[PDB]
């Protein structure tokens, strides 16, 4: 039946999908050793005596992130020839994953993912859950994903990228490779949900009440954000949202498909049983300007498209009166080419939790995606913040040493400096 | 030579590695994990 | 070319961990 | 692998040295004998960084201990930790240097540098793949800085592509034993500047008085030096060998803090530091350590920071922390001190999370900071070199042994040219 | 007592015990990483692997009786 | 199975109640030591919260039992003195069965029982019915919150059953 | 929360905050091992406004202890109670001023106030917000005269918005120790009326007064006339710390207490004060406890209310009482004293309330006072000044350490300005 082969490239998405591939495990109960003590044929592939094996390709040009993981809990679920692994790190550099060191890997990786989605029938999705902040994440995720283009043509690639936020930096050459990887997301993507840190920040203080949360708790609201997504393709439920149509509804020019996201019912178990998650509620608070997670205030630019991923128990018409609500309140507006812009969908089974999370029990969530014309500040911020380091051109000859011929740099200014001017074009 | 084991532990450097280590619980770990 | 204990992650070591133990 | 080798340049990098082979080994659980016992596998996990199996069950470091005299090679093996290092890993002078610059780099340099390459050649050659070679030394020195960096020159020619780290101290303003200090250190950083790729500054001046007024201890002698040095010696390499949320290597050491090849030479710092009284009365947390890591009070370089500006900076933060704190504290202290750092570069540091923190400690950091306030000593040092250049003093006992007047002007030129790249550049 | 009440300042505290180091109580028993803090309860980190009874070439566990 | 034998569990004034005293409550255990002052400290939070929590409703909720981690038997009873809940003698080998089962010593750990990880003092810990461990209030932890992490308490999904 | 960074000045400041610290640790609960004890969870709800962890269960206090002579804090480290301060919160002086106000401010106090300024914001930026400082020092003497307002001056720069209350002790008329009283008074106060929110003058001789003819002591010692500054030292910050019916903030007292800025100087009385054979036979109730508020008698500036009129004043009371019998008595002593009180504020006064009282007695009022009685001392001081001055006697120790003439004149303008500024307000 479907399955989506999940590429996580970089540190980030590797430690992303060590919460992705936590929670999928206990969503339909598979133990770590594979066995259970039809709905696991989304992302996991019987084979033998119960033996199911999860459907990912771990991808870090260096060993530390992924051979942490062999000797974890997960060395027996992982099947340990798809934990892809090298030994010179891409060093948050464009110049040496997309060139010389990973050309090694790109041709063992290309074959674990030939072997992934040529073994069941009738593939559906690539999901790839990439880090454009730094090296093995950007590089090697630009030189993948290029590859991907020829050898499936016809095939639906939603990433999931961590953006560089606007204070929140870790890397100083985050500007540089933000800019540089927007030529592998703006012609050889198809869905591009944008997430950040210092917006997964503000979502668990304030939400959460952890005033000290880690990248396992981020990592966390992320798996909760891809579960709701790929909940009506595993599971079963009234009026289902496939991948197929999952970009039909949000992507209205082959160019502009970056999307954001939001989750809904994030609440500690203390401030969870006091107030009633109604359906309206629910779905204003996914609708709130502080739910986003991107710095993205969704009150500067229009709406464009939205995709309302209800879960749970939710009955198919107090969705259409929420939806309505927010249709008629004018702090959330639309732009004049869409009378109607909202396809929700709605699963049966409940919102999982996690046993030693922050989050609590909920039958229901909004992990709304939406593709508004907002996101272009997103991108045109990374716009000025890329033109004062190559003024003068500094952190510039290790990129020209390995590679980068010099105008990359300038034909990636004008990618993404055509990217945003798309933006304010269509919505007038 | 002067052989006194305070000047010893004081020429290799006894002192430091006692005054770089924290004199309380500093090695807290556990798992938040539930099955 | 440099050999270490199977303790150490070091070339195939998930080969080198079952038939023989160190 | 990931290996990294090590060298041992000079006395003064075999009296650094030591210390760090010292917290190396018991960060690693290694008993002196070779063996291992600490508990906690993750150390034998990752321990071909800086060791060799040596076919019985015992490790050796990947150090080769060099210098021309052999009285302190008889002190580094009759010490603790000594008789790790095989036999053979030593190479030993005879006649001794001079404190003097053409006597290590031209005439007895030609008689050990044939041997001393053979040696890191068995030893680096030994590996599929490699990063690079880190060497503790000195600019005071005759073999610390003149043969010292003449291996510099050799190694790079054979590994193009391979990264340079070196541990150096430098002259003092206050202080100088060892007379002629300008024409050591000069001519060594006529090399260091184009053969090395990171290169990054002690004072012993500045390690004698953080002893003083941060640690509060009487009588400093060098081995508390050693040791304090030694602490920022491992927390650099520690996520080499250990886990981390940020992974983080000295190629990523490299590509984030050098804006232009030139200029490389960066300042060293440590926390937390505390004397006995006041271990008990301080906090252990992120936004409490980085006030005192933002200082001149606890920086290992005496080059004061308020009358520079911080070009990028990088903190490797050692310990199970948790990370919001750490980076909203990174933008924090970068909006306070406004002026303090550059404006044509968001962001200047990186922040990296390593897992395991030394031995004793909750969690640690190391500050690897680019700032222009390192020019004071290259100001300093270049007209305390004028003072006896101008007046052609102490100089017959160079130019007898292969010297020249072109490359002391040429040294001196080249002071002047990093000296007005660091003052145009703010 | 042992001396923790007044701030104990040294770790030398556990070296006692292993005097000579291979006692197998100070050989491995702790595992530190924040995969473990996170993501690990009580005992699927630490199992063997089963392979075959009937050595390299089984695949799996089969035989005659089969 | 049971955890507390008939002997081992008595509350103020000294009278001992058994296991069947306890079904309907979200218990947790609270590893203190007398001259603590993380102890000292978390003390008077811990009497508020409960006695807020056990005041305030139409049922008993919430319900702790105290382990100490003090030196001798007067410390004990100044200790003891001062808390209305439940306790367990400290010179019961029960103590140190459950100090070894939930790992929550006091840095004596090689001379005896040479394991690794240790979530030092103070400790509440919920449990369940066969003994085993439900969340962990992260007072000194990964989260190392002080004084308010008795509000990640979860009293309706953790019940004694 | 709202934490009170405290500043310590002079000899006599370090034991006036030695005593401030000993009766709000033990009203806290705090042991002198630095722990807790008292199960209690009023006394842990806000104790962060006066203490911070410092990651062993415990707590130290936000205090820094400063003069320029070693020999003071050295007994009070020794001293009970005295352990509990962060040792390098103390930052010594080494020559000591002679008593003078040109070598505190000037000369030597600069040296030394750059070490003063590194340690008070590491402690005030340290926590999430900062409420403001809290001043305890003298104007009759060197140290706590010359650099106390000096850093007065100098901290109101980088937080210009933050509130600042200082307790100061004044010189006595009748006994005159520290022989140049005038001109360390008058030079200071020039300074401190500008840069400060609001002052509280306290006195030596009536400080006295209050142990002789109220509190029947035979001999008052320094410890017990510092004990009874501190009583009105905890009750200003009495709603901070803990909750009451009727909340009063710092800056609650400075609002209603200031009509005009340039005035803020406040004659400070506590109440009860029984002597020890009339505890016994004296009624505690809010009425007597308001009339012993109101008495020259009571006090701690020697400056007889009577003779002038009260422009405002306030009253923090503390325990558990009605809030009809504070309110009652609050307007029948304005409505009595018609004379005493200023015509042109109606409800001249404030009141607040406690929830906690201190210890031992069941209710207890601070009060706060703006008079413009406290103008006599303004004059005494002023004839005082001029008679010195119009011989130049004592200035050679002054203008030979780089001062010049003007600035003693300003300041006798500034202080008549004032002066006369009190008198338009009778
Ligand atoms: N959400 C989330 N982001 C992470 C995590 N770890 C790292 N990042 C982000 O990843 C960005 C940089 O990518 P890294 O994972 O650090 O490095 P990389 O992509 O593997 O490439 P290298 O630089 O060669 O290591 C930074 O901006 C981090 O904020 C994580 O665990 N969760
Ligand atoms: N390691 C070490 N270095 C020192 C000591 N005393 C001085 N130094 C530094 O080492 C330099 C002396 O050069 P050195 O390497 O010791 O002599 P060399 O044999 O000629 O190389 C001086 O500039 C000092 O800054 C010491 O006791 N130990
Ligand atoms: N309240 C109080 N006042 C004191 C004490 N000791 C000295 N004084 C006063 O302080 C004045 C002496 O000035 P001093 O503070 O010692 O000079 P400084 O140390 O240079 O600031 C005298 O007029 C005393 O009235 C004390 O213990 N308590
Ligand atoms: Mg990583």
């Amino acid at each position: 039946m479907r399955e989506v082969i999940s590429i996580h490239v970089g540190q980030a998405g590797i430690q992303i999908g060590n919460a992705c591939w936590e929670l999928f495990c206990l969503e339909h109960g598979i133990q770590p050793d594979g066995q259970m003590p039809d709905a696991f044929n989304t992302f996991f592939s019987e084979t033998g005596a119960g033996k199911h094996v999860p459907r990912c390709v771990f991808l870090d040009l260096e060993p530390t992130v992924v051979d942490e993981v062999r000797t974890g809990t997960y060395r027996h679920l992982f099947h340990p020839e798809q934990l892809i692994s090298g030994k010179e790190d891409a060093a948050n550099n464009f110049a040496r994953g997309h060139y010389t060191i990973g050309k090694e890997i790109v041709d063992l990786s290309l074959d674990r993912i030939r072997k992934l989605a040529d073994n069941c029938t009738g593939l559906q999705g690539f999901l790839m859950f990439n880090a454009v902040g730094g090296g093995t994440g950007s590089g090697l995720g630009c030189l993948l994903l290029e590859r991907l283009s020829v050898d499936y043509g016809k095939k639906s690639k939603l990433n999931f990228c961590s953006w560089p936020s606007p204070q929140v930096s870790t890397a100083v050459v985050e500007p540089y490779n933000s800019v540089l990887s927007t030529h592998s997301l703006l012609e050889h993507t198809d869905v591009a949900v944008m997430l950040d840190n210092e917006a997964i920040y503000d979502i668990c203080r304030r939400n959460l009440d952890i005033e000290r949360p880690t990248y396992t708790n981020l990592n966390r609201l992320i798996a909760q954000v891809i579960s709701s997504l790929t909940a009506s393709l595993r599971f079963d439920g009234a009026l289902n949202v496939d991948v197929t149509e999952f970009q039909t509804n949000l992507v209205p020019y082959p160019r502009i498909h970056f999307m954001l996201s939001s989750y809904a019912p994030i609440i500690s178990a203390e401030k969870a049983y006091h107030e009633q998650l109604s359906v309206a509620e629910i779905t204003n608070s996914a609708f709130e300007p502080a739910s986003m997670m991107a710095k993205c205030d969704p009150r500067h630019g229009k709406y464009m498209a939205c995709c309302l991923m209800y879960r749970g128990d939710v009955v198919p018409k107090d969705v259409n009166a929420a939806v309505a609500t927010i249709k008629t309140k004018r702090t959330i507006q639309f732009v004049d080419w869409c009378p109607t812009g909202f396809k929700c969908g709605i699963n049966y089974q409940p919102p999982t939790v996690v046993p030693g999370g922050d989050l609590a029990k909920v039958m229901r969530a909004v992990c709304m995606i939406s593709n508004s014309t907002a996101i272009a500040e997103v991108f045109s911020r990374m716009d000025h913040k890329f033109d004062l380091m190559y003024a003068k051109r500094a952190f510039v000859h290790w990129y020209v040493g390995e590679g980068m011929e010099e105008g990359e740099f300038s034909e990636a200014r004008e990618d993404l400096a055509a990217l945003e001017k798309d933006y304010e074009e269509v919505g007038i | 030579f002067a052989q006194d084991a305070t000047r010893q532990r004081a020429l290799q450097g006894h002192r430091t590695a006692d005054l770089l280590k924290t004199p309380f619980d500093y090695d807290l770990f556990h798992r938040t994990r539930l099955p | 070319m440099a050999i270490h204990v199977s303790r150490t992650h070091r070339e195939d070591y998930i080969r080198s961990l079952t038939p023989r133990p160190a | 692998m990931r290996e990294i080798v090590h060298v041992q340049g000079g006395q003064c990098g075999n009296q650094i040295g030591a210390k760090f082979w010292e917290v190396i080994s018991d960060e690693h659980g290694i008993d002196p004998t070779g063996t291992y016992c600490g508990d906690s596998d993750l150390q034998l996990e990752r321990i071909n960084v800086f060791y060799n199996e040596a076919t019985g069950g015992r490790f050796v470091p990947r150090a080769i201990l060099m210098d021309l005299e052999p009285g302190t090679m008889d002190s580094v093996r009759a010490g603790p930790f000594g008789q790790l290092f095989r036999p053979d890993n030593f190479v030993f002078g005879q006649t001794g240097a001079g404190n003097n610059w053409a006597k290590g780099h031209y005439t007895e340099g030609a008689e050990l540098i044939d041997s001393v390459l053979d040696v890191v050649r068995k030893e680096a050659e030994g590996c599929d793949c490699l990063q690079g070679f880190q060497i503790t030394h000195s600019l005071g020195g005759g073999t610390g800085s003149g043969m010292g960096t003449l291996l510099i020159s050799k190694v790079r020619e054979e590994y193009p592509d391979r990264i340079m780290e070196t541990f150096s101290v430098f002259p003092s303003p206050k202080v100088s034993d060892t007379v002629v200090e300008p024409y050591n250190a000069t001519l060594s950083v006529h090399q260091l500047v184009e053969n090395a790729d990171e290169v990054q500054v002690i004072d012993n001046e500045a390690l004698y008085d953080i002893c003083f007024r941060t640690l509060k201890l009487t009588t400093p002698t060098y081995g508390d030096l050693n040791h304090l040095v030694s602490a920022a010696m491992s927390g650099v390499t520690c996520c080499l060998r250990f886990p981390g949320q940020l992974n983080s290597d000295l190629r990523k050491l490299a590509v984030n803090l050098i804006p232009f090849p030139r200029l490389h030479f960066f300042l060293i710092g440590f926390a937390p530091l505390t004397s006995r009284g006041s271990q008990q009365y301080r906090a252990l947390s992120v936004p409490e350590l980085t006030q005192q890591m933002f200082d001149a009070k606890n920086m290992m370089c005496a080059s004061d920071p308020r009358h520079g500006r911080y070009l990028t900076a990088s903190a490797m933060f050692r310990g199970r922390m948790s990370t919001k704190e750490v980076d909203e504290q990174m933008l924090n202290v970068q909006n306070k001190n406004s002026s303090y750092f550059v404006e044509w570069i968001p962001n200047n540091m990186k922040s990296s999370v390593c897992d395991i923190p030394p031995k004793g400690l909750k969690m640690s950091v190391t500050f690897v900071g680019n700032s222009t306030a390192i020019q004071e000593m290259f100001k300093r040092v270049s007209d305390q070199f004028t003072a006896m250049f101008r007046r052609k003093a102490f100089l017959h006992w160079y130019t007898g042994e292969g010297m020249d007047e072109m490359e002391f002007t040429e040294a001196e030129s080249n002071m002047n040219d990093l000296v007005s790249e660091y003052q145009q550049y703010q | 007592n042992d001396r923790l009440d007044a701030h104990n300042d040294q770790k030398l505290t556990s070296w006692r015990i292993p005097h000579p180091l291979y006692t197998e109580l100070p050989q491995g028993s702790k595992y530190e990483t924040h995969y473990r803090q996170s993501y690990d309860y009580e005992d699927w980190a630490r199992r063997p692997v089963r392979l075959s009874k009937y050595g390299l070439l089984g695949h799996d566990d089969s035989g005659a009786e089969s | 199975l049971i955890l507390f034998p008939e002997g081992s569990l008595k509350n103020s004034n000294n009278t001992v109640i058994p296991q069947s005293h306890l079904k309907g409550k979200s218990v947790a255990l609270y590893f203190a030591d007398g001259a603590d002052p993380k102890c000292a400290s978390l003390l008077p939070f811990l009497l508020n919260y409960y006695r807020t929590m056990n005041e305030g409703g139409a049922n008993q909720k919430i319900e702790i039992i105290f382990v100490s981690l003090d030196r001798d038997r007067e410390a004990f009873e100044s200790h003891r003195a001062h808390m209305p809940w439940l306790s367990i003698d400290l010179e019961n080998p029960l103590t140190e069965i459950l100090k070894r089962h939930f790992r929550v010593m006091k840095e004596y750990e090689v001379p005896t029982y040479g394991y690794g990880s240790r979530t030092g003092v103070p400790s509440v810990i919920v449990i369940g019915s066969d003994g085993r461990e439900a969340q962990f209030l992260p007072i000194c932890s990964g989260l190392e919150e002080g004084d308010r992490a008795l509000l990640r308490w979860d009293w309706r999904n953790t019940k004694f059953a």
